[PDB]
RNA sequence: GGGAUCGAAGAUGAUCAGAUACCGUCGUAGUCUUAACCAUAAACUAUGCCGACUAGGGAUCGGGUGGUGUUUUUAAUGACCCACUCGGCACCUUACGAGAAAUCAAAGUCUUUGGGUUCUGGGGGGAGUAUGGUCGCAAGGCUGAAACUUAAAGGAAUUGAC
């Protein structure tokens, strides 16, 4: 993906699922990307500031999507006590 | 009638990886299993792992990070001469420049590239990529 | 039992409506300027708590207190009048609970105007059939069973009734009325799965 | 043209300029004019026509010899009609291909990066990287698909009833698509996730 | 009215009909003697969250 | 489901598993101190005893075997040891 | 994290209890065994209303991120939900669909109903399954109100609540509208109650 | 030895009639049992045995543990109810998967091809024939060809003439 002179020779570098590290192919039309608004200290949403997650079609089809997103959001500040490790 | 404790362990890891789990438990352990996992860990295919004592051959819990495509065992443990190593890598690995074949030699357990630097051979165990 | 005879027939027919033909059934008890004699508990219920006068037409005495039956949902504890077909509705109109309406003994007083239920103190709950496997509409298995012919208008890929306002439910209630009228003049359905859903049927 | 879909409007307005954006965000494509403008060098080949009872079934491959290929099948009542509609379907299916080196990384990729397989019906097709100057070692029908994709050296093996022509092309098409699915150690690095263009230009795309 | 037909003398009424709101909310505890009737397990939930509410407890048993 | 702690199971979920399938094996039987109504002599009894244990002082019987736990006789008193 | 002013207030708690939103009924799926606090002896399960609040704010923060509001679609085929979604789409800028969904509304351009949503909000994932399925063909994320019996395929954010009672459905849509208007500048302060009564969202039969 | 019933064979009645077109009567061997033979069946789940993993729910049969539970009675036990667990005949849901498809908790963990081990097949006929051997009182069982001949025979699933 680099040639001998050190030049990049990929077309593009794919996105990877934040739940499972799988590559998201160019035709996985079931995959989605979620944007969560950042919140100002006066309690109002700031325009154009996001926390972002990506999920593969495999996870969504299997019904794990909601549980995975609770875990990710809770190790960021977005949730308090929804998810439990045990 | 467990004929191979090593074969069971790598089979459990494959099935967990395919379904997307982040951890797996394997029973029993052995010296050979520990050595095999340490090689996989060195090259970054797995996280940390932990051994549980029970006075009865113990258990292992392994953390999985999503990088592993396949691991597997070759049975029987065929004898391999230094000139033969090039044939096994052509058959088993998906490309010329990543993945490993794993050998037991009287110098220890190691991947096929270290065996070339040290110039040793022995018997085949398995593969990782 | 009791013999039905061609003289008694009209009274028996009224009894099968649920109306009290005997008078004083369940009776527990500006002057007398009006009184009402009636045998229907639904009318009696309204009369008592508005502080109307009810006449025991079998005996000539005013009624102060009576006991009868009404429905009570054991989920939300709300009370409902017993419908004239004499059995519970499938859904609670308040909380939407399914099958939670139980018939309950009730007393009414002119004095207080309040309504009091009477509860069996040693009630044992039955929980048979509350939980069972049910198909999902978006499973790969379901999409294969759905077939290639689109919507089949005969045997219509049946979907179970689980909500009060599900459009499938609207059909059955009106169609039930139609079949009733047709059959009665010419002579002139169940929902959920029941308690035993988890036992295999050959 | 007068684009009807939201993505078509951004393309005609010139806000999106390479097809790599569309692949990166995995967006659906509905209007063939989108491909027709982002990827003008595309050329087509007609693989088979046969009469059926009368109707005509046509199999069409399109690509440019530089990393993009597509496949399409159509039945129509006229020979010219089947080819015409066949090309439209093939343009909509375009997908990217990952290609690499058989050995040391001198001077531009020339082969596939890994072994890949695809299956359709009974037929299975397997592709293996090859050293430089081998050419494409494949049967004539599969050879043409790999040329339009822009592969130079590759070995192939196959199994099943390869004489059913369209199952063979579909199986090969699946195999080259899988090249971007395989994670390899140079892709282990971590990336920030881009913002979608349908966000940035939301007011250009509407109405 | 009939299906598939509409005219101003309906449209004007429908927009009036659906603006209806009662004078006192159906959720107001004033309708329920100032208390909430709940089971034992419900009052356990409240305590776990903290808070303090005018609950009334039925045994259910 | 996909992520869970296999090394620190909760005490409640551990208590309900079969004795061989907990993270580490162990018994769930125990021993008792037992006294007959007459004598002062305490004796130790295994909770799943198979024999009909007598007192030491005399041939009065303390327990009888069953398919599971042993049945202690009437009038005896016991303490879990 | 969001400041302490976002904690569940005692006044809102009374509303949730009065509407019976905590009654989860029976036939619990194996997913969503979280969100369950305990079971009664009669067999009804108590939903952890504290988690309902947490997830509802998270959903509001997702809706507030959308660049322009008509790109949000709210859907309810069932009749008890219809007035609620119509009111929701009036106070926010969202687009309502009430009644029959007509298949091929996110696929199949050259349809009178053709739309390109950025986000979909569904009132019942079993009855609205046609809308959920079609969203999965075109990379649209989904928010759903879910009871403990709801299937879970392709839903990304579940809000756990009683999904059957007329008041429960109306109250949840009401609270969402309040939260999005209050994350935007449309309501000036979180401390003062909103002037619109919940009853405006309730179903009205006769 | 026994011999009720039914009933290969056999002896007889009618030979007419297209739904009832194969029917009626008598009856030997047999059907049951004791002592020896025989070794076949669509002997079928048309699915070899041992071991690990990928999956969840409540019904039922056997055992065990807990409950301030109901009834028998003033305890124990018995019957019943709720929760949990080991083992079994099945069912419903689910598809990372598999397959030509019908379909499949194994028929999955296989071109990303290796857990241990036994048996069988190699286009359709000739043919389970001929010949040799071996077992059996016999009927027959087990093992088992070639010359020659032929372009198909076969599986699953679609649509629908007169
Ligand atoms: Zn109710």
């Amino acid at each position: 993906m680099e040639n001998d002179k050190g030049q990049l020779v990929e077309l593009y570098v794919p996105r990877k699922c934040s739940a499972t590290n799988r590559i998201i192919k160019a035709d996985d039309h079931a995959s989605v990307q979620i944007n969560v608004a950042k919140v100002d200290e006066e309690g109002r949403a700031i325009p154009g500031e996001y926390v972002t997650y990506a999920l593969s079609g495999y996870v969504r089809s299997r019904g794990e999507s909601d549980d995975s997103l609770n875990r990710l959001a809770q190790n960021d500040g977005l949730l308090k006590n929804v998810w439990s490790y045990s | 009638t467990r004929s191979s404790v090593l074969a069971d362990a790598l089979n459990a890891i494959n099935n967990a990886e395919k379904t997307g789990k982040r951890q797996v438990l394997i029973r029993p352990s052995s010296k050979v299993i520990i050595k095999f996992l340490q090689v996989m860990q060195k090259h970054g295919y797995i996280g940390e792992f932990e051994y549980i004592d029970d006075h009865r051959s113990g258990k292992i819990v392994v953390q999985l990070n999503g990088r592993l495509n396949k691991c597997g065992v070759i049975s029987p443990r065929f004898n391999v001469k230094i000139g033969d190593i090039e044939k096994w890598t052509a058959n088993l690995l998906p490309a010329r420049q990543f993945g490993y074949v794993i050998l037991t030699t009287s110098a220890g357990i190691m991947d096929h590239e270290e065996a070339r630097r040290k110039h040793v051979s022995g018997k085949i165990l398995g593969f990782v990529y | 039992g009791d013999w039905i005879t061609p003289e008694n027939l009209t009274e028996a027919i009224i009894k099968d409506s649920g109306e009290d033909t005997t008078g004083s059934l369940g009776v527990e008890a500006p002057e007398n300027q009006v009184a009402l004699a009636t045998g229907d508990f639904a009318v009696q219920n309204v009369a008592l708590q508005m502080n109307l006068n009810l006449m025991n037409f079998m005996s000539g005495l005013k009624i102060k207190r009576i006991r009868n039956y009404m429905l009570r949902c054991h989920a939300c504890f709300k009370i409902f009048p017993l419908p004239k077909d004499g059995k519970p509705k499938h859904f609670c109109a308040s909380c939407g609970g399914q099958g939670t309406l139980l018939r309950c003994a009730v007393s009414v007083d002119s004095r207080t105007g309040n309504v009091t239920p009477h509860l069996k103190s040693n009630f044992q709950w039955n929980n048979r059939g509350n939980r069972y496997s049910v198909a999902s509409p978006l499973s790969k298995n379901s999409q294969k069973r759905y077939g290639k012919k689109g919507h089949v208008h005969s045997k219509p890929q049946e979907n179970v009734i689980l909500r009060e306002d599900q459009k499938e439910y609207e059909k059955v209630i009106k169609q039930e009325e139609w079949t009733r009228r047709h059959n009665e003049k010419i002579l002139n359905v169940r929902i959920g799965k029941g308690r035993y859903v988890n036992s295999s049927k050959r | 043209w007068v684009p009807v879909t939201k993505l078509g409007r951004l393309v005609k307005a010139g806000k999106i300029t390479t097809i790599e954006e569309i692949f990166l965000h995995s967006l659906p494509v509905k209007e063939f004019q989108i491909i027709d403008t982002l990827l003008p060098g595309l050329q087509d080949e007609v693989m088979n026509i046969k009469p059926v009872q009368t109707r005509f079934k046509a199999v069409v491959v399109v690509g440019d010899s530089n990393g993009h290929v597509g496949l399409g099948i159509k039945t129509a009542k006229e020979v010219a009609g089947a080819i015409r509609a066949g090309i439209i379907i093939a343009k909509l299916s375009v997908i990217p291909i990952r290609r690499g080196y058989w050995g040391t990384n001198l001077g531009q990729p020339h082969s596939l990066a890994t072994k890949t397989t695809g299956k359709c019906g009974s037929v299975t097709v397997r592709l293996i990287p090859a050293p430089r100057g081998s050419g494409i070692v494949a049967s004539p029908a599969v050879k043409k698909l790999l040329q339009l994709a822009g592969v130079e050296d590759v070995y192939t093996q196959s199994n099943g009833k390869t004489r059913t022509l369209e199952n063979t092309l579909k199986a090969a098409f699946v195999a080259i698509g899988n090249t971007y699915g395989f994670l390899t150690p140079n892709l282990w690095a971590e990336q920030p996730l881009p913002v979608s263009p349908l966000d940035i230009y939301s007011d250009e795309a509407s109405a | 009215p009939v299906r598939g037909i509409s005219f101003k003398l309906q449209e004007e009424e429908r927009e009036r009909k659906d603006q209806y709101v009662p004078e006192v909310s159906a959720l107001d505890l004033s309708r329920s003697n100032g208390v909430l009737n709940v089971d034992n397990q419900t009052s356990d939930l409240v305590k776990s969250l903290g808070l303090k509410l005018p609950l009334s407890v039925i045994n259910v048993s | 489901v996909l992520v869970q702690d296999l090394l620190h199971p909760t005490a409640a979920s551990e208590a309900r598993k079969h004795k061989l399938k907990t993270l580490v094996q162990g018994p769930r039987s125990y021993f008792l101190d037992v006294k007959c109504p007459g004598c002062l002599n305490i004796t130790t009894v295994f909770s799943h005893a198979q024999t009909a244990v007598t007192c030491e002082s005399c041939s009065t019987i303390l327990c009888t075997p069953t398919g599971g736990k042993a049945k202690l006789s009437e009038g005896t008193s016991f303490r879990r040891k | 994290s969001l400041p302490a002013t976002f904690d569940l207030t005692p006044e809102d708690a009374q509303l949730l209890l009065a509407a019976n939103t905590h009654l989860g009924a029976r036939n619990v799926q194996v997913h969503q065994e979280p969100y369950v606090f305990n079971a009664r002896p009669d067999g009804v399960h108590v939903i952890n209303v504290g988690k309902t609040w947490e997830k509802l704010v998270l959903a509001a923060r997702i809706i507030a991120a959308i660049p322009n509001p008509e790109d949000v679609v709210a859907i309810s085929s069932r009749t008890f939900g219809q007035r609620a979604v119509l009111k929701f789409a009036a106070h926010t800028g969202a687009t309502p669909i009430a009644g029959r969904f007509t298949p091929g509304s996110f696929t199949n351009y050259i349809t009178r109903s053709f739309k390109e949503p950025r986000l979909v909000i569904v009132t019942d994932p079993r009855s609205d399954a046609q809308a959920i399925k079609e969203a999965s063909y075109v990379n649209i994320p989904v928010i759903a109100l879910t009871d403990l019996d709801s299937p879970s395929e392709f839903v990304d954010v579940a809000i756990p609540c009683n999904n059957r009672g007329k008041h429960s459905i109306g109250l949840i849509w009401y609270l969402l509208a309040r939260e999005v208007l209050r994350l935007r500048g449309a309501l000036v302060d979180r401390t003062q109650p909103w002037s619109i009564m919940p009853d405006l969202y309730f179903y009205r039969d006769p």
